C-alpha cells in the first residue's frame, strides 16, 4: 500500500524532483523550490495539471500520482 | 487459427457501437498480442483506431495473422443476437471467407452460431505517428459528450481553445453562438469527475461538429475521455479499455 | 342481446395487439358460450384463430349470435381509450351497425362510451382441421421471439428442424447464415422456462421471416407457446389464455 | 437591463414546451414587475398568454422596459443545454440584439453562456378582455389531456357540453364516436384530483381537436386546469404557475 | 391556523352568508336557508361546485374554501 | 394433493403403464420396463419430451404430469 509519491516542481528551464508522504501538505516542498530560485513562495502561483494549489494541501486531497508534475508560475490573478 | 472468447459478450458490441457511425467497412487483424483495427473515414480527415490486447479475452489464440474484412453494418446486426449473460467466442481458420461468432449460455441449452462472410476491404496508407502535443486534457466523457450535442445546435464548427487554467468550447452560428467554459479541477471525495489539463502550448483549434458527434460515441466505452491536441497535427479522442483502446484522430478544420 | 365485461380491461387490448399486424378486417362471432374470429391474410398463407371463452369474463350475456365486423386499426384506436384500473364492457343489440365499448371506473366518475360502426366482412372458406402433427415442441413465447427477431435479419427465410433431442433454427442469406440450436431440458427450480418436445417424425420446415414476425407478436398474451409442425399441413403456433387462445397456422413453404 | 435568474433552472424549459407547439415566433416584454408574452397563432383562433410574476425568480431586474423577440424553436435548443442542478440567468441590455442565456453549475466549474440573436416580431392588435363566462371548471390536467387525446382520434371536433352536474366530452366521426362523461366529485384524502364545476348557464361548444392537442402541452406546467367557457366569446384554459400563468384563448367552432 | 370558514348559501334571487367551523355538519345551515325560504329542507337539493351534498357532510370533508358557494335548487333526481 | 401419477413407457409397439409416487426414482420403473423387452437397462437410453432422463430422478425433478410419456430407445451417444 504505497505511502510515499515522488513528485516534480518546474518553472520552465529548472526542475527539483522530490518524495513525500501523500499525507503531507505541499508547504514545505513549495519553499524548498522557492528558496533555491531566490524567490517569495508568495511570488509564485502553483498548478497541478491546470489546477491551483495552496501550502496547505496534500497529495491525496489532489488524488496525485507518481511522478505528477506542479508548476511554479510567477504571480498574477489571470494569469 | 483465430479462437477468441470474450471476458463479457457485451464489450464487442460496445467497441463495435464506439465507432460504426465513422466507418463502415474495416479489417480487423489478428495477431498473437491481440486485434488491432484502422480505418479511414471517406472525407479522410478522421482516423479510428482500434487496440483490443489479450487481456480482453478470457481465453485467446492466434497461430498466425488473419485479416477480417467486416461490414460493421452486418456486424452490428449479428451483435444484437446475444443475450447479456451469453459468452461470445470469434473463430476463424486460416485464409478463411467466413468470421463464425459462437454465442453460448453456461447450461449450454441454447448455442447460437453466426458465420459471417468476409469482405475484400481495401486497408492501404495508414500513416500513424503522433508527435508531441502542445496540450493533453482529460475530463469525464459524459460531459464532453454533453458539451458536444449543446454546441452543435448552434453551428457546424466547435472550437476548443486552450489557455493556462481554461478550456473553452465555442460554436458560433445563424442563430447566435455558445461558450462553454471548463476548469480543471479535483475532487478527493469523487476522483471520476475530475478535469485536468497540461498546457504545454495554448492551442486554438477548430473541428467540424458532425465528427465530433460521431467521436463521443466512444462514451459507452469509458469514462473518461483523452484530448490530446496540437496546432501542427490532426487531435486525439482516447476512450480506453481495460487492455486497449479506442482513439480518434481528426484533422482539424483550416482557419479559412 | 350481447354484454360482456372484461375480468380485465388490458386483456382485450392485449388480445388484439396480439393480431393486428396479420389482418385487419375480421368477423367476431358472439355465441352463448364465448367469442370466436377467424381471418386470413392477404396471401392466403396464415390463418388467425381466436377463441375467448366464457371464463374470462366477470359478466357475459349473449342471446343470439352476432357477427361484429371489425377494422383492427379503428378497434386498436378506441382500445388505447382505457385506464388501467377501469372496466371494459362491449354491449350490442341484435342486428346491429354498432359495438359499444363502455370503460368505466369503480367511483363511476369518469364514464367513457365508445360506439364504433361495424363493418360488413366476408369471411368465407375457412377450412380447419388439423391432422395430427409430426412433432409439438413447447418452450417460452420471449425465447421464440427473441430466436425470430435474431434469425430474421440474415433472411426471409427461418428453417426449423427437429430430430431427436433437437430444435434447431436456421436462417440463411447474403450477408451470412444464423444456426441457434436448443435442447430440451426441465429447470424444476423455474419451471416456467423448460423446452420440452414431442418428435413422432423428424420434421424440417422453411417459413417466411416475416410471418413469424407478426406471429411472435402473441408473446403479450402468454408465457409459452405450443408449436405444432407437420411435413403435410400447416403448422400451429399456439398461445393460451385463461379460458381461450390465440391460434396462428401458416402454410410451410415449398422446398423450392 | 434586464437581469433574471431563475429559482429552477428547468422551469423556463418547461414553460416554452407549454407553447412552442402553438405559435413559433413571440415577444416577451420584460418589466419592472415581471416578464409577460402574447401571441395569436396563424389562423388567428388561438391567442396564448404568459405570465411570469417576480415570485419565480431568485433574483430579478428590469431597469426599463425591454422587448425580447424569439423564435421558440431556437430558444428550445439553447434550454436543451441545461443540466438540472444547474442555475440560469436571462440577460439583456437596454435595446438589445441579443438575449444571453447563462447556465451556472455550484462550483462554477462548467460556465456555459448562449448568446441568441433576437428578432424583429410583429405583435400588434390584440385585444384582451374576459366577458364574464357561463361556467367555469377545473379538473386535473393529466385527466383532460387523457380525454383529449382519446376523443382526438375520432374527430377533428371535440364538444364541450356542460349541465347541472354534468360535464361531457363528445367526438364523432368516420369511425364511431365517443363520449367521456365526467362528474364533479371531492375526495378528502387526495384533494388534488377533484372536480369542481360552477355553472351559472349551461353551454355547449365544439372546438377543433389539432387545437386542443396543443393546448393540453400545459400539463407539464401544473396539476390542474382551469376551463372558461362562454356561448359567446373564446374558451379559456388556463393552468397556473407560482406566480403567473399560462393561458390559452381559443375561438369554438361555429355550429355551422 | 384558520377554524372558522364564510360560506354563502344561494338560490338564485337570495343569498345568506354563514360562519361556521370547518368541522361542523351543513345540517343547521341548511335547514336555516331552508326555513327561511318556508321549504322542506327535502324540497331542495344543495349542490356545492356541481357536487350534491348531504346535511351529514362538513366543510372539510368537501375540502371547501373561505368564500365558497353553496347552491340551493328545487327537487329532482334530475335535475 | 395429489401424490401418486400415472406414466406410460414406450418403445414403439409395446407401452407399460405404471403409477407411482411424484417423489420415487424412476429406476425400478426403468428396470420393469427393461425386464419385459429382455434388455439390459444400461442397453436402452430413456427419454422424456426430449430431455435424457437417469433412473437416479424422480417425477417431480422432471415436473411431470399425469399421463406423462418416457420413450425408451436403443443405445447411442447420438442417437
Amino acid at each position: 500500500p504505497e505511502t510515499h509519491i515522488n513528485l516534480k516542481v518546474s518553472d520552465g528551464s529548472s526542475e527539483i524532483f522530490f518524495k513525500i508522504k501523500k499525507t503531507t501538505p505541499l508547504r514545505r516542498l513549495m519553499e524548498a523550490f522557492a528558496k533555491r530560485q531566490g524567490k517569495e513562495m508568495d511570488s509564485l502561483r502553483f498548478l497541478y495539471d491546470g489546477i491551483r494549489i495552496q501550502a496547505d494541501q496534500t497529495p491525496e486531497d489532489l488524488d496525485m500520482e507518481d511522478n505528477d508534475i506542479i508548476e511554479a508560475h510567477r504571480e498574477q490573478i489571470g494569469g | 487459427m483465430l479462437e477468441a472468447k470474450f471476458e463479457e459478450a457485451s464489450l464487442f458490441k460496445r467497441i463495435i457501437d464506439g465507432f460504426k457511425d465513422c466507418v463502415q467497412l474495416v479489417n480487423f487483424q489478428c495477431k498473437e498480442d491481440g486485434i488491432i483495427a484502422q480505418a479511414v473515414d471517406d472525407s479522410r480527415v478522421l482516423l479510428v483506431s482500434l487496440e483490443i490486447g489479450v487481456e480482453a479475452f478470457q481465453e485467446y489464440r492466434c497461430d498466425h495473422p488473419v485479416t477480417l474484412g467486416m461490414d460493421l453494418t452486418s456486424l452490428s446486426k449479428i451483435l444484437r443476437c446475444g443475450n447479456n449473460t451469453d459468452t461470445l467466442t470469434l473463430i476463424a481458420d486460416n485464409t478463411p471467407d467466413s468470421i463464425i461468432l459462437l454465442f453460448e449460455d453456461t447450461k449450454k441449452d441454447r448455442i447460437a452460431e453466426y458465420s459471417l462472410k468476409l469482405m475484400d476491404i481495401d486497408a492501404d496508407f495508414l500513416g500513424i505517428e503522433e508527435l508531441q502535443y502542445d496540450s493533453t486534457l482529460s475530463l469525464p466523457s459524459s460531459e464532453f459528450s454533453k458539451i458536444v450535442r449543446d454546441l452543435s445546435q448552434l453551428s457546424d464548427s466547435i472550437n476548443i481553445m486552450i489557455t493556462k487554467e481554461t478550456i473553452k468550447f465555442v460554436a458560433d452560428g445563424d442563430i447566435g453562438s455558445g461558450s462553454v467554459i471548463i476548469k480543471p479541477f479535483v475532487d478527493m471525495e469523487h476522483p471520476e469527475t475530475s478535469i485536468k489539463l497540461e498546457m504545454d502550448q495554448p492551442v486554438d483549434l477548430t473541428f467540424g461538429a458532425k465528427y465530433l458527434l460521431d467521436i463521443i460515441k466512444g462514451s459507452s466505452l469509458s469514462d473518461r475521455v483523452g484530448i490530446r491536441l496540437s496546432s501542427e497535427a490532426p487531435a486525439l479522442f482516447q476512450f480506453d479499455l481495460k487492455s486497449g483502446f479506442l482513439q480518434f484522430f481528426l484533422a482539424p478544420k483550416f482557419n479559412d
